[PDB]
């Protein structure tokens, strides 16, 4: 019949789309720009907001703003903007004729999802809504059922068990540093070289360098003397002024972050260990397939290298006798998506939606245990 | 629980085997006189349904993925097998299938082995 619509709201990008389609159609900024003063000339500021990567265009005369922090909403009027923006200019459709799926992160507070709930079935009149868990729908995209999704992007790094297909929430465990840290971290690194990166363009700069030329070193030390001896790691970055730049082992330093959050003056676990504590708080029958399962997602997981160290770090820490197996697809920056995308097209579960019958009769609080 | 599947009311009630192809995310009933064909390009589930002595049922779930399966067929076997094991009380173990790393368990369902086949039903993207 209709297509569903299956929206991830990242704390940074947002990816839109329609179930059934192998990829989201709409992949934009989180951001909400509001004119400082407005006005009405075109250029002048005449619409009283702006989403997306329209907002980021006139940051010249608007004021972005980013209603998710880690995944969890802080600002509601921002969201449903945000929302409004995704279905009738970026998907272009009227939400009141499709069911939507929406993704949300782990531990997000039981009256977020309310509250989230009540919008689509009161304010966008969806006919069927569902809410799914980021990290589930990434394993299900990888082809399982069970095992262990490291779930990094912009706002929150997370390792969620799954088991059979539920998550283990004793045992979910995040690590507070992400993307954004990553390209702040990256920025600062550079300056030390001898640059300046510190406007929004120029920081879009190395976020550039950051998803281009970074990468996770196997041996961290091997790496670092191998940057100060050959200049064989180095590689040169042409700038917007067209003036050519080269970076040395800025380039593992920076992803080296995830693996000792020490460096960003942070006290706590790395990806690595994180992973081994998170396995560790789960039933011993179920350890040996999540070490031969763990899933990446994301865009912080992207970093060439971060997978063949992973699997490094992790056998040093499983049982000799386990089969320890790391998984990081290529499109894992979709994987959230593309999982949602199955689950909602899936004959099997056009009963599982939340029918906006249902929400009349027992409101917001019934998306709990319906989407279990 | 809640899934109305005409496939979901004939799943796990006697004893023997059974095997559903996943075709553009559908589960769809592979012909009984075919069952151990296997289409490389293709996701399928396996219900293994044995008798206990207790009169309970015990189950097996084994959702079998082909080497040139897309993600949808291999993302849908998995759902599906969620579903069919959800649906079934959670009374059965569920088993990841690869090509080439099947488990000595699955093969034994098989008599005359596996007949792999090259191609398969088309991706549902
Ligand atoms: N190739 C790449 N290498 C490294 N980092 C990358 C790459 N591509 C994207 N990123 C980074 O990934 C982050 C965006 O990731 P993602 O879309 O998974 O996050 P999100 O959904 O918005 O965040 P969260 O799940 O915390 O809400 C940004 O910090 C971006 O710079
Ligand atoms: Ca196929
Ligand atoms: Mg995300």
């Amino acid at each position: 019949e209709v297509a569903a619509l299956v929206i991830d709201n990242g704390s940074g990008m947002c990816k839109a789309g329609f179930a059934g389609d192998d990829a989201p159609r709409a992949v934009f900024p989180s951001i909400v720009g509001r004119p400082r003063h407005q006005g009405i000339m075109v250029g002048m500021g005449q619409k009283d907001s702006y989403v997306g990567d329209e907002a980021q265009s006139k940051r010249g005369i608007l004021t972005l703003r980013y209603p998710i922090e880690h995944g969890i909403v802080t600002n509601w009027d921002d969201m449903e903007k945000i929302w409004h923006h995704t279905f009738y200019n970026e998907l272009r459709v009227a939400p009141e004729e499709h069911p939507v799926l929406l993704t949300e992160a782990p531990m997000n507070p039981k009256s977020n999802r309310e509250k989230m709930t009540q919008i689509m079935f009161e304010t966008f009149n969806v006919p069927a809504f569902y809410v799914s868990i980021q990290a589930v729908l990434s394993l299900y995209s990888s082809g399982r059922t069970t095992g262990i999704v490291l779930d990094s992007g912009d706002g929150n790094t997370h390792v969620v068990p799954i088991y059979a297909g539920f998550s283990l929430p004793h045992a979910i465990l995040r690590i507070d540093l992400a993307g954004r840290d990553l390209t702040d971290y990256l920025m600062k690194i550079l300056s030390e070289r001898g640059y300046s990166f510190s406007t929004t363009a120029e920081r879009e700069i190395v976020r550039d360098i950051k998803e281009k030329l970074c990468y996770v070193a196997l041996d961290f030390e091997q790496e670092m003397q191998t940057a100060a001896q050959s200049s064989s790691i180095e590689k040169s970055y042409e700038l917007p002024d067209g003036q050519v730049i080269t970076i040395g082992n800025e380039r593992f330093r920076a992803p080296e972050a995830l693996f000792h959050p020490s460096v960003l003056g942070l006290e706590s676990a790395g990806i690595d260990q994180t992973t081994y504590n998170s396995i560790m708080k789960c039933d011993v029958d179920v350890r040996k397939e999540l070490y031969g399962n763990i899933v990446m997602s994301g865009g912080t997981t992207m970093f060439p290298g971060i997978a063949e160290r992973m699997q490094k770090e992790i056998t040093a820490l499983a049982p000799s006798s386990m089969k320890v197996k790391i998984i990081a697809p290529p499109e894992r920056k979709y994987s959230v998506w593309i999982g949602g995308s199955i689950l909602a097209s899936l004959t099997t579960f056009q009963q599982m939606w939340i029918s906006k019958q249902e929400y009349d009769e027992s409101g917001p609080s019934i998306v709990h245990h319906k989407c279990f | 629980m809640v899934v109305e599947h005409p496939e979901f009311l004939k799943a796990g009630k006697e004893p023997g085997l059974q095997i559903w192809r996943v075709e553009k995310f559908d589960l769809v009933p592979v012909p009984t006189n075919l069952y151990g064909d296997f289409f490389t390009g293709d996701a399928y589930v396996i219900l293994k349904t044995v008798q206990l002595r207790n009169g309970n049922l015990q189950y097996d779930l084994h959702y079998w993925l082909g080497n040139e399966c897309s993600q949808d067929e291999s993302g849908a076997a998995a759902i599906f097998t969620v579903q069919l094991d959800d649906y079934l009380n959670g009374r059965a173990v569920q088993h990841r299938e690869v090509q080439g790393f099947e488990s000595a368990t699955f093969l034994g369902y098989f008599k005359s082995g596996l007949k792999y086949k090259k191609g398969g039903v088309a991706s549902g993207f």
